[PDB]
RNA sequence: GAUCAAAAAGACAUACAUAAAGACCAGGC
């Protein structure tokens, strides 16, 4: 009952520490179009907190060449923190440096 | 939901009158005519039947609305020419025209057919 | 900005003395823009004994 | 200081290029549903009766 | 087309479309991206032309005639359930279909349609408020209820209606078990939505916009062929928002329905250029820009300026004008503001807020504003004491 | 099919005036309350108009020579209330003559058989006297339709 | 009373109010509505 | 879904095409030369068989819901 | 104040002219006399903007001074801007 | 202050297509001509369709729709059959409508086309045009899948809906080299010339004509097969000329009703 | 009805209206309203609030309507002006070049709303009669309305030497007497600016007689431009052979 | 037992993981579903990033 | 504000003047 | 001995009050 939970609501972590938990994460995937599923299911959320005025955190940064999708972006509120993956983009597993 | 029927653009329910003729005060010799349930391919051939008639100083047509269906003719006539005889003139020509056309292209099918 | 400038001056009116008063009744203009006049009948115009 | 409203209607806007710079189009649906209280006089009691 | 299945799954919300297709001018990585299998959209033939007026700002006009032949007319399935529940020791709730003796609360909607057991068979219209599931629940208070005889009514009604302004089909219907153990149901209604003249069409450039009017084949102007555009969208729409290659794909699709062959889009090429696409357009018998000669479709004459038409992908959105519109007269209150629901679902009114207020303070009308914020609203009576000022 | 007006009240019961002239009983839960109709209308005994509030004498029955104010109405019976009779709270009832003052069709599924619709199938939501709303199976509406041209199927 | 399809198995089993949803011949707890016996008539536009 | 009946243009007949269609692909011509063979001669016609994804042949996996 | 030594504009505001053609449509709407010989005319608000433009009204205007006094202008009294 | 007379030349004629040249007309006398081609040449087409048993993987008002568009062979019994709304009796009669009937089951492992050669007319006059060339396909079906349904067509001309178009793409166009300068092309020598040009290749255009007014106005009928294309013309001017007598005649009431 | 849309910035963004009552499902306004409140046909939405009484009904009336608030208070100019397709057709409908022949003054006088009656001599009386666009346009222009502007490609050069008057370009706009005599029309003499054509119609004629003059400018060139009919294609965002030189010779410098 | 694990859909663990085109259709799945989501209480949940 | 800023009374003597049907 | 009544159009008997709040999430202009 407690990851079925976390994942069904998006409040993640503890519930009764869900005041402090960070929220957001899990939504209900897309099912609009074929294509509507795939930039959902690789999506990019970045943390910063939505109403900051703060451009910084925005723009669009030299780094983003080839591992994320320059154009694709939600607008309103939400503009350039949440970030599609580009095509070829791999992350990476991890591993054991053993 | 809003959405019209179909057959509301040409047929007429109870109370509409098809024509509807009301004289012109700004002017002497100039009707109004008023037609519902029709559109521009009507509209279009009378007006320019009219304008040949050498008797007839304007004419023209207009839609008022593309939503409901009706045209609005106005007609204005030298002094001593009704603007109702102009109308009336206009669509006996036309009648004598296109049954003209149907027996000449009748004519020239059977001419084609083995020939 | 906007929703402070409207709260701050809601208020503010042109009395029948023609005098702009705000809401106690204390005088912010002896006449309204100094000339008195709507602002929607002006026109531009050069003086022209000017320069 | 604001509320919600009834006799109050929203949807889309698409231009009606026939209509007066006053006038608005509006739909049979929305304008089925809103109504206007309407006092009845011997003038239009003729035209109300059959409403 | 979302997935292929749509036939099985049960979701709340599922758009379709009848007729897709894969565009004439594709990006060489949507093999990748299996747009090919599950295209969402419809070529159309656009002229970029100002025609009637209507198509100003960002609309659309379209072709009434191809409206009618299944172009961008698609379905929507929207799904409900409801779920039989045992709570208090005596109170159970059932699927059946109520008895107005029986039954407490009741409405006037029809419990015809509802079968032995409660549910709407599959394939029986009902438009909104009609009952699609019958459900009772035992009312306990004939326990609380002491020396009462026998209570005329026993049973409440939970039932669950249709969304209101929502009409449909009952498209299939489907009765299991839950996680619990009790009797869950999930039915799909679905209706299909002809496009209007509210609704919203976008390209892939970014242009977007609503649909300004429907000519009929006969009004629409037509080349020399006999091709009439499908749609027609405003030129003034091009050139602030500087979308070209909006331009060369209604260029690059022309060449690309003649020649049988599927365009490269894909963006970095320099093997196409506009130079290199015109000079195939001219050997199929066109203007190698592009521009067709049209003839007016109302009075036949000729349009003295050259037209821009070709093969273009337009999409449908999920955005139409039947879930956005809205009217409210004196309906539902809210219980403690005595105030009008909020939402369109609930027949809700619509907000008059500060920046309002603060526009009828600038025009003078205070008849106006107490109205909007008093009468039409909540009016109310108190009595006030004259000695204290508070109320009696 | 009996109605009353409470005219005491007691820690567990009500006396109730019945609309027979006789006082009862009854716990609080025993009866129901009912909705009073303040715009009923019926005919006094020289058939003028009498409404709630008018004040009318009593001209013939066990009350004859009274007088009341009309509180209640129902079917041939009405509640009046004269301050001077200290009998049941002042509350009495009278025959109405014995005073003077002082659908069917809606669910079936029918087909439109004349005029511009003919032909498309649909149920009734509404019923009138002269025309049915019928809700069409064919499309997405509802339309209103003069009852001689509607036929009801099956 | 009820006519019922399952989900698996395809066959229909009449199964009535107050009854745990089961079908015979698989034991697969997904049954369907069939479909409705009266009139629908729609335009071909 | 399935190709259309009344190509949405002009309104000619492509609903009997597809299957002939398919056809010439497997004879090894071009979609220039089969829609040609097909007379289609406008570009709107020759835009409904060419651009046409036909659903109909993966919808048909799936089993009924009646035997 | 008196009749003399009136300060106010002769004119009337766009804002009494919106409350004056309100007020007295919202008259003949119940039943009131009308002032001016009506001529095919069903709708009060064409009404009494007929009776302004001829100066028929029954109403004088209160006009409250910003310091607490008044003034008392009949319609006629007032000159219409439009 | 009277009428033109008109002429004719019919260059082609085939089945699918006619090719007409009318002379000596107004532009708008011609255009009206072809824009009653689409609208107002009635036809016979599937309106009223009741679905039994649909198993389909199509839901029911989708294969309701791709029965309407199939084209019916309306070549004659049009003009005996009268619009369902003027036709006096209940429902639908042999005079106002004609029955279709489809009884599809796929009993075979193998997938069944559902085509347009399986609707079955009560009457051997109208049948879906292909059967006078593949067959159009209504659906297709797997094995258990059945699909029966029963449909009245009915008269109607293309005003209504467009599933009553007579005809496929009209052609219209007149003077094909320019003289009368009704289109003003920017560079006129990157513009392919009309079929029906009378200049050599080295002009582009033919130099202006001051007094001349649209003549010969050149058309190219494509039929759908419902009406065979010779005899969607015959049917535009013959009901045009109605129309048209509908109007003299309720102007004439108008006229000495008023007067 | 009032009828607003959100955020309103200003007060021409509740405006009173005047209903008409039309199928389909969408409320539809004139284009130059689309000025005020700031709003283009995409999915837009826009409240409806209808005054329930005769008292706040005459109100709105003498108030908020929209031929009242075409002045703006804020800048002094007008909110509403020609807008989208009928202010690039107003320019191209007068041009010296336009001459309409008598078939096709027949239609445009027929949407003036206004016209008094009376077919205006053309400008060409002969070898065949044709009217200008600057001579029907003229019957558009309200009462007697006069205006100096000037067009947007005016050349400096010209109001100092020869031919100021005779305006080689026809840039030069002028209106004496309710009619127009020469130059082209644009932005800054249809749209909104101080001083514009439209602005001297509400300053001296009155807000009732400007309102025929914006449905009657939009009726009689929309229902013209389907006549000369509008574009972008390819072949205008193109340069020459030659000018492709000349824009890389810059850059490689 | 300890407990439950919710797994994603056409994982390693997943019934679906390694079955062709025609055994996809008899589970009646999408063979173009991409995968990599939840089912908790029936809905599709997506862990973003 | 401007609508509330006056007050509308009743004139007495001006009513009884005019040829008044209802 | 005299006398010997049938249940009066039901109007959700009306507010359709299912419209938990509360929350997060997605989108629109
Ligand atoms: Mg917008
Ligand atoms: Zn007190
Ligand atoms: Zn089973
Ligand atoms: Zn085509």
């Amino acid at each position: 009952d407690g990851l079925k939970y976390s994942l069904a609501t998006g409040n993640w972590g503890d519930q009764k520490k869900a005041h402090q938990a960070r929220a957001g994460v899990s939504q209900v995937l897309n099912r609009l179009t074929f294509a509507s599923t795939l930039s959902h299911l690789r999506r990019l959320n970045s943390p910063i907190g939505r109403d900051g005025k703060l451009a910084k955190p925005r723009q669009l940064h030299n780094t983003l060449w080839g591992m994320v999708c320059p154009a694709e972006t939600p607008e309103g509120h939400a503009v350039g923190l949440v970030k599609n993956l580009a095509l070829m983009a791999y992350i990476s597993v991890g591993s054991q440096p053993s | 939901m809003n959405a019209p029927p179909a057959f509301e653009s040409f047929l007429l329910f109870e109370g509409e009158k098809k024509i509807t003729i009301n004289k012109d005060t700004k002017v002497p010799n100039a009707c109004l005519f008023t037609i519902n349930k029709e559109d521009h391919t009507l509209g279009n051939i009378i007006k320019s039947q009219l304008l040949k008639d050498p008797q007839v100083l304007f004419a023209g047509y207009k839609v008022p609305h593309p939503l409901e269906h009706k045209i609005i003719i106005r007609v204005q006539t030298t002094p001593d020419y009704s603007p109702q005889e102009a109308f009336t003139n206009a669509i006996t020509d036309l009648i004598s025209e296109l049954s003209l056309l149907e027996e000449r292209f009748r004519v020239a099918i059977k001419d084609k057919q083995e020939g | 900005i906007q929703r402070r400038l409207i709260k701050s001056m809601e208020s503010v009116m042109v009395k029948y003395d023609a005098t702009v008063r705000n809401s106690i009744n204390q005088v912010v203009q002896l006449r309204y823009g100094e000339d008195g006049l709507a602002g929607e009948s002006v026109e531009f115009q050069n003086l022209a004994t000017l320069k | 200081m604001g509320k919600r409203v009834d006799f109050s209607a929203r949807t889309v806007i698409t231009p009606d290029p026939n209509l007066s710079i006053d006038q608005v189009g509006v739909p049979r649906s929305i304008a089925a549903n809103m109504t206007f209280a309407e006092i009845v006089t011997p003038f239009n009691i003729d035209r109300l009766q059959e409403l | 087309v979302y997935i292929t299945n749509f036939h099985v799954r049960m979701d709340t919300l599922a758009h379709v479309l009848y007729y897709p297709q894969k565009p004439l001018v594709t990006t060489r990585s949507m093999e990748y991206l299996r747009f090919r299998e599950l295209p969402a959209g419809i070529n159309s033939i656009v002229a970029i032309a100002s025609y009637t007026g209507y198509n100003q700002e960002d609309s659309v006009i379209m072709n009434r005639s191809a409206v009618d032949r299944g172009f961008f007319r698609s379905v929507f399935y929207r799904s409900y359930k409801e779920q039989e529940s045992k709570k208090g020791f005596d109170q159970e709730e059932v699927f059946e279909k109520p008895t107005r003796e029986t039954c407490q609360g009741m409405r006037h909607a029809i419990y015809d349609k509802l079968d032995d057991d409660g549910l709407i068979a599959p394939g029986v219209r009902v438009s909104g408020d009609d009952v699609i599931i019958g459900k009772t629940v035992t009312l306990p208070e004939n326990e609380d209820e002491l020396e009462g005889t026998n209570r005329r009514y026993t049973k409440r009604d939970c039932s669950t209606f249709l969304r209101t302004s929502e009409t449909g089909i009952v498209d299939q219907v489907m009765v299991t078990l839950n996680q619990e153990g009790y009797k869950f149901c999930k039915i799909r209604v679905r209706s299909v939505r002809i496009p209007q003249i509210g609704d919203k069409f976008a390209s892939r450039h970014g242009q977007k916009g609503t649909c300004g009017i429907q000519y009929r084949q006969e009004d629409m102007p037509f080349t020399c062929e006999g091709i009439t555009p499908d749609i027609i969208i405003n030129p003034h729409a091009i050139p602030s928002r500087m979308t070209i290659g909006h331009l060369i794909e209604c260029l690059q699709g022309k060449v690309s329905a003649n020649k049988g062959e599927i365009g490269d889009a894909t963006p970095f090429n320099d093997a196409v250029n506009v130079q290199k696409i015109s000079n195939l357009l001219s050997d199929y018998g066109y203007h190698l820009r592009g521009n067709e000669v049209l003839y007016n479709g109302f009075t036949g004459r000729k349009i003295t300026s050259q037209i821009f038409i070709g093969p273009t992908y337009y999409q449908r959105l999920k955005h139409m004008v039947d879930d956005k519109i809205h009217s409210r007269a004196r309906g539902p209150i809210q219980i403690l503001n005595r105030q009008p629901m909020e939402g369109r679902s609930r027949d809700g009114g619509l907000r008059f807020g500060e920046m309002e207020r603060d526009c009828q303070i600038a025009h003078g009308a205070a008849q106006f504003l107490r109205e909007r914020l008093f009468e039409a609203s909540d009016p109310y009576q108190v009595h006030v004491c004259n000695l204290c000022g508070i109320m009696a | 099919q009996t109605v009353g007006v409470i005219v005491r009240l007691e820690r567990e019961t009500f006396q109730v005036l019945n609309m027979y002239g006789k006082v009862v009983t009854v716990r609080h839960q025993a009866v129901t309350r009912k909705k009073d109709n303040r715009f009923a209308v019926a005919l006094d005994s020289e058939q003028n108009n009498i409404h709630v509030k008018d004040i009318v004498k009593v001209i013939d029955g066990p009350h004859s020579g009274r007088e009341g104010e009309i509180r209640h109405l129902f079917r041939s019976f009405a509640f009046l209330h004269c301050k001077k009779l200290v009998e049941n709270g002042g509350m009495f009832v009278c025959k109405t003559r014995h005073l003077v003052l002082a659908n069917e069709l809606i669910g079936q599924t029918v087909r439109i058989s004349q005029g511009p619709y003919k032909g498309y199938i649909g149920v009734v939501k509404d019923a009138t006297e002269s025309t049915a709303r019928v809700e069409l199976h064919s499309t997405c509406q509802t339309i209103s339709v003069d009852r001689q041209r509607l036929t009801t199927v099956g | 009373p009820m006519i019922y399809i399952c989900g698996e198995c395809h066959t229909e089993n009449e199964i009535k109010s107050r009854d745990p949803i089961r079908c015979r011949e698989c034991g697969y707890r997904i049954m369907y509505k069939k479909r409705t016996k009266r009139l629908v008539v729609f335009d071909a536009r | 879904m399935i190709i259309p009946v009344r190509c949405f243009t002009c309104g000619k007949i492509v609903g009997n095409k597809w299957e002939a269609y398919l056809g010439l692909l497997q004879a090894e011509y071009t979609e220039g030369d089969a829609l040609d063979a097909l007379g289609l001669k406008r570009y709107c016609c020759r835009r409904m068989l060419l651009a046409h994804v036909d659903l109909i042949e993966k919808l048909l996996n799936y089993a009924p819901l009646e035997k | 104040q008196a009749n003399q030594k009136r300060i106010t504009t002769p004119y009337m505001t766009k804002y009494e002219r919106a409350r004056v053609l309100g007020t007295r449509a919202l008259q003949i709407a119940m039943c009131a006399p009308v002032m001016v010989e009506l001529e095919g005319e069903t709708d009060p608000l064409l009404i009494a903007m007929k009776e302004l433009k001829a100066r028929k009204i029954p109403i004088i205007i209160r006009r409250y001074l910003p310091d607490g006094s008044y003034e008392d202008w009949g319609v006629d009294e007032l000159i219409i801007t439009d | 202050p009277y009428a033109n007379q008109p002429t004719v030349r019919i260059t082609e004629l085939t089945d699918e297509n006619v090719k007409f040249i009318i002379e000596n007309t107004d532009l708008a006398v011609a255009n009206s001509i072809r824009r009653v081609f689409i609208a107002e040449v009635p036809i016979i087409a599937i309106d009223w369709v009741q679905i039994d048993a649909n198993s389909s993987v199509l839901h029911d008002e989708f294969i309701a729709h791709r029965l309407g568009l199939i084209p019916l062979t309306s070549d004659d019994i049009v003009d005996k059959l009268q619009y369902s709304r003027d036709c006096t009796c209940e429902e639908f009669c042999p005079e106002c409508s004609v029955e279709f009937t489809l009884d599809v089951r796929c009993n075979e492992d193998q997938t069944r086309h559902v085509t347009s050669r399986d609707l079955i007319s009560n009457s051997p006059r109208v049948i879906p045009v292909t059967s006078r060339q593949d067959d159009i396909l209504i659906v297709k079906l797997r094995k258990g899948q059945e699909l029966r349904l029963r449909a009245y067509a009915k008269k109607g001309f293309g005003k209504e809906h467009a599933k009553w178009n007579p005809t496929a793409g009209v052609a219209f166009e007149y003077d094909p080299d320019n003289a009368l300068r009704h289109t003003v092309y920017p560079k006129p020598e990157e513009w392919p010339k009309s079929e029906y040009s009378e200049l050599d290749e080295d002009e582009s255009q033919a130099p202006y004509d001051p007094n001349g007014k649209p003549e010969r106005f050149y058309y190219n009928v494509e039929s759908c097969g419902s009406l065979r294309p010779e005899t969607i013309v015959l049917s535009a001017l013959s009901g045009l000329k109605k129309k048209l007598s509908d109007l003299q005649t309720q102007l004439s009431h108008e006229i000495q009703s008023d007067v | 009805v009032i009828f607003n849309r959100q955020p309103t910035l200003h007060k021409m963004s509740m405006m009173g209206h005047r209903v008409r009552i039309l199928p389909w499902s969408t409320f539809r306004l004139n284009l130059s309203v689309t000025t005020p409140y700031n709003a283009d046909f995409d999915g837009d939405e826009m409240n409806l609030h209808l005054p329930q009484s005769l008292e706040t009904r005459a109100e709105i009336q003498e108030l908020a309507m929209v031929p009242r608030m075409i002045v703006t208070p804020q800048s002094n100019r007008p909110v509403m002006g020609i807008v989208q397709d009928t202010l690039t057709a107003v320019r191209k409908f007068t041009k010296r070049d336009v001459f309409l022949e008598r078939g096709e003054v027949m239609n445009l006088l027929m949407f003036l709303s206004t016209w008094d009656g009376k077919v205006p001599q053309p400008a060409i009386l002969k070898p065949r009669p044709l009217w200008t666009g600057k001579q029907i346009f003229s019957l558009i222009i309200p009462g007697h309305i006069n205006c100096i502007r000037t067009h947007s490609t005016h050349p400096d050069d010209e109001d100092s030497g020869p031919y100021k008057h005779i305006s080689p370009g026809d840039t030069k706009v002028v209106v004496e007497n309710g009619e127009l005599i020469m130059g082209i029309l644009c932005k800054k003499s249809l749209g909104t600016s101080a001083g514009s054509l439209v602005h001297i119609s509400y300053l001296e004629m009155g807000h009732d007689i400007t309102r025929l003059f914006y449905s009657n400018i939009q009726t009689v060139i929309n229902n013209w431009l389907l006549i000369e009919g509008h574009t972008i294609g390819i072949g205008d965002s193109i340069a020459d052979s030659k000018t492709y030189q000349d824009i890389q010779n810059t850059i490689k410098k | 037992f300890i407990g439950k694990i919710p797994i994603m859909l056409r994982s390693t663990y997943c019934l679906l993981n390694g079955l062709t085109d025609r055994d996809l259709c008899e589970l009646n799945e999408c063979p173009l579903d991409p995968g990599g989501y939840f089912i908790i209480n029936g809905s599709e949940k997506v862990l973003i990033a | 504000a401007g609508t509330g800023c006056f007050d509308l009374l009743l004139d007495a003597e001006k009513c009884k003047y005019g040829m008044e049907i209802p």
